[PDB]
């Protein structure tokens, strides 16, 4: 059943399992026409699918063009995210491929459910977590990717870096979701935080500066107080 | 007019008759049930005073042979018998009318309910859902389950019904996962129709007989199944015309039929909603939304 607080060392099992999240795949902006009504115009989004014991993010880049000419996108776009996920997992040997998918909003399940008949004793879960991955696209470099492309594009990002090589799955995990709620809480505070110092560097092959243990420390520390803090501000506590 | 004689009625027992009913004390002289119309179905049920557990029945067409009860005290149940010498029948059937110990099925002659309840419902596809091919007659109760509900024990006292899944390799045509899940005319109209049932009126027979198992069993698989082919029909965007102006009819006469104080444990909720307000055929059913509006708008 769903993955919750009581569950929630499980993703830290040596069972292959996929978080998807499709709060990204379709984006637009919204703008006045000539006339004075409303239009949207749809912009490049993404499915954000991590695996979150290694790190890896399956980013599957959703090019403005596959809404082209359809009617009802924001119920297309769970159906294009169930696609698209059902053809990663047939791309993936029968090893590779994940025991366990976690969407991350509920709308998604019935979707992924029927593109994944093929795959019975793969596992659909929804989740009791209110997850941060929609601020997936408050990372430069992962925005970037995305508004770039011209075409459907799938790049395969490390989503921890290198972190894996001094802590557990679960402490990146933990890093990555507290960096992610302060970047959907305040993205320029957030950032900030993360890109003050210059001399600490984001490597060419990485999303996130390249911190000691100790400057992860206070950068964790840093990201805790505006968290609580932006929820001061917008409770008035 | 058929007759189903009863050897006799040792226990109290409330005894149905399609959608009549009355009670018969223990030891009553009670000999059976005369004046039953020809070229229906029928069913006759039971419900002990003592264990209102297990209502129970018997499926049958008395074109198909002369039928009788006939209490078993071992088993502990009303069971159905074929008697296969027809003049011992008929002497013995003439002898309780004299004596006047039968009821007379109550039919008012403006009234089609039954029909209309059992219009497609014929006693062979009632055989093939309730296999035991040695009577002539069909058993349900209360507690068999369905071929589904097993998927989910003992295959010999199920319901065969037609396996109805919307989340299945056969409802779903790969390349067309959204389009058939969203709109189930490939289901409807090419898997179950032109494929399994052949045409929509073994459908719709499958459809009546499931609803009359739910209502008078109260069989749960029954009800499942009854509306699962609704919100099949009611979710397919392409249905014949003549399949939804008869499904009108066939819910509106379901709907009048049901006991108004059952209606909170046979009546889904979601699927009604969907079907009535929701779906393709939201405003193809004008008649069971009336009917459904006027008596049970708590539900919706
Ligand atoms: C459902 C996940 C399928 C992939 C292929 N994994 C097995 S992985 O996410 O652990 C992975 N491990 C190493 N790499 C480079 C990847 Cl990427």
């Amino acid at each position: 059943g769903a993955m919750n607080s009581s569950n929630y060392a499980e993703l830290f099992n040596n069972d292959i399992k996929l978080f998807v999240d499709d709060t990204n795949v379709y984006r637009v902006t919204v703008h006045k026409t000539f006339e004075g009504n409303v239009a949207t115009k749809a912009i490049n989004g993404c499915i954000f699918t991590l695996n979150p014991k290694t790190g890896h993010l399956f980013l599957k880049i959703i090019h403005t063009s596959v809404w082209a000419g359809q009617k009802r996108l924001s119920q297309l776009a769970k159906w294009k995210t169930a696609e698209e996920v059902s053809a990663l997992v047939r791309s993936l040997p029968k090893e590779e491929q994940p025991k366990q998918i976690i969407v991350t909003r509920k709308a998604m399940l019935d979707p992924l459910e029927v593109h994944m008949l093929d795959f019975p004793n793969i596992a659909i879960r929804p989740t009791e977590l209110r997850l941060p991955f929609s601020a997936a696209m408050s990372i430069d470099k992962l925005s970037d990717v995305v508004m770039k492309a011209t075409e459907p594009q799938m790049v395969l990002f490390n989503i921890y870096d290198d972190w894996l090589d001094r802590i557990s799955s679960y402490t990146a995990f933990s890093r990555l979701t507290l960096l992610l709620r302060a970047l959907k809480t305040n993205e320029e505070s957030a950032k900030m935080i993360l890109l003050s110092d210059p001399t600490i560097t984001i490597k060419s092959y990485h999303l996130w500066p390249s911190f000691t243990d100790e400057q992860w420390i206070t950068i964790e520390s840093q990201m805790r107080d505006l968290i609580l803090t932006e929820y001061g501000r917008k409770y008035n506590v | 007019m058929n007759t189903v004689p009863f050897t006799s009625a040792p226990i109290e027992v409330t005894i149905g008759i399609d959608q009549y009913s009355f009670n018969v004390k223990e030891n009553q002289p009670f000999h059976g049930i005369k004046d039953i119309p020809i070229g229906h179905v029928h069913v006759i049920h039971f419900q002990h005073a003592d264990n209102s557990s297990m209502r129970y029945g018997y499926w049958f067409d008395c074109r198909m042979g002369n039928f009788y009860i006939q209490y078993d005290p071992k088993d502990g149940l009303y069971k159905m018998m074929e008697e296969r010498d027809g003049a011992k029948f008929e002497n013995i059937v003439h002898n309780f009318k004299e004596r006047q110990m039968m009821v007379s099925y109550p039919k008012i002659d403006e009234d089609d309910t039954w029909y209309n309840l059992t219009e497609f419902v014929q006693m062979d596809k009632i055989r093939k859902i309730v296999r035991k091919d040695e009577n002539q007659f069909s058993y349900v109760d209360s507690s068999m389950t369905t071929v589904q509900e097993n998927e989910l024990s003992d295959p010999a006292h199920s319901l065969n019904y037609t396996v109805i899944n919307f989340k299945s390799r056969e409802a779903i045509r790969p390349g067309h996962e959204m389009e058939d899940f969203l709109d189930k005319s490939y289901y409807l109209n090419t898997v179950m129709l032109q494929g399994i049932f052949k045409n929509s009126s073994n459908y719709f027979g499958e459809l009546q007989f499931a609803f009359l198992n739910a209502m008078f069993f109260g069989n749960y698989g029954s009800s499942l199944q009854w509306h699962a082919m609704i919100e099949l029909i009611c979710s397919s965007a392409t249905v014949p015309k003549h399949m939804l102006d008869k499904l009108d009819e066939i819910l509106y006469y379901q709907i009048k039929t049901l006991p108004e104080q059952y209606s909170d444990i046979l009546l889904n909720e979601r699927v009604w909603n969907i079907c009535l307000y929701s779906s393709f055929q939201k405003n193809s059913l004008h008649n069971t939304e009336k009917i459904m509006e006027n008596k049970y708008p708590e539900l919706l």
